[PDB]
């Protein structure tokens, strides 16, 4: 009984560090994410304003 | 929506342009067939030569 308390212990708590590993790498991935596609739409921004300003220009040829 | 607002005001704004070049390059005709009559006396006086041989 004094082997399955301390394995228990032992492998919960390695359980945990491991999930608060993955909570640290997946919130990296959030963080990370949110820089990359909130500068990827402001370059879309950017390309769909000069779509519509080469249209424009266009227009008046 | 906003940059398509911006198209449809540049859209307006080149359509009176339309407008004026076209009201002047008529205004212009208008002026050289006011104008331009030696021409008309002349070029009825060169195919008179042309008709006949």
């Amino acid at each position: 009984t004094i082997r399955n308390s301390e394995e228990l212990r032992g492998k919960a708590i390695e359980q945990l560090e491991k999930a608060r590993a993955r909570l640290k790498k997946v919130e990296m991935d959030a963080d990370q994410f949110r820089v990359n596609g909130y500068s990827e739409i402001e370059r879309e921004k950017m390309n769909l304003i000069n779509s519509t300003y080469k249209t424009l220009e266009q227009f008046e040829n | 929506l906003e940059v398509e607002a911006k198209l449809a005001e540049g859209r307006k704004k080149i359509e009176v342009e339309l407008q004026e070049a076209l009201g002047s390059l008529e205004q212009q005709k208008e002026d050289t067939i006011k104008s331009l009559d030696s021409q008309i006396s002349a070029l009825s006086d060169d195919i008179v030569k042309k008709v006949l041989p």
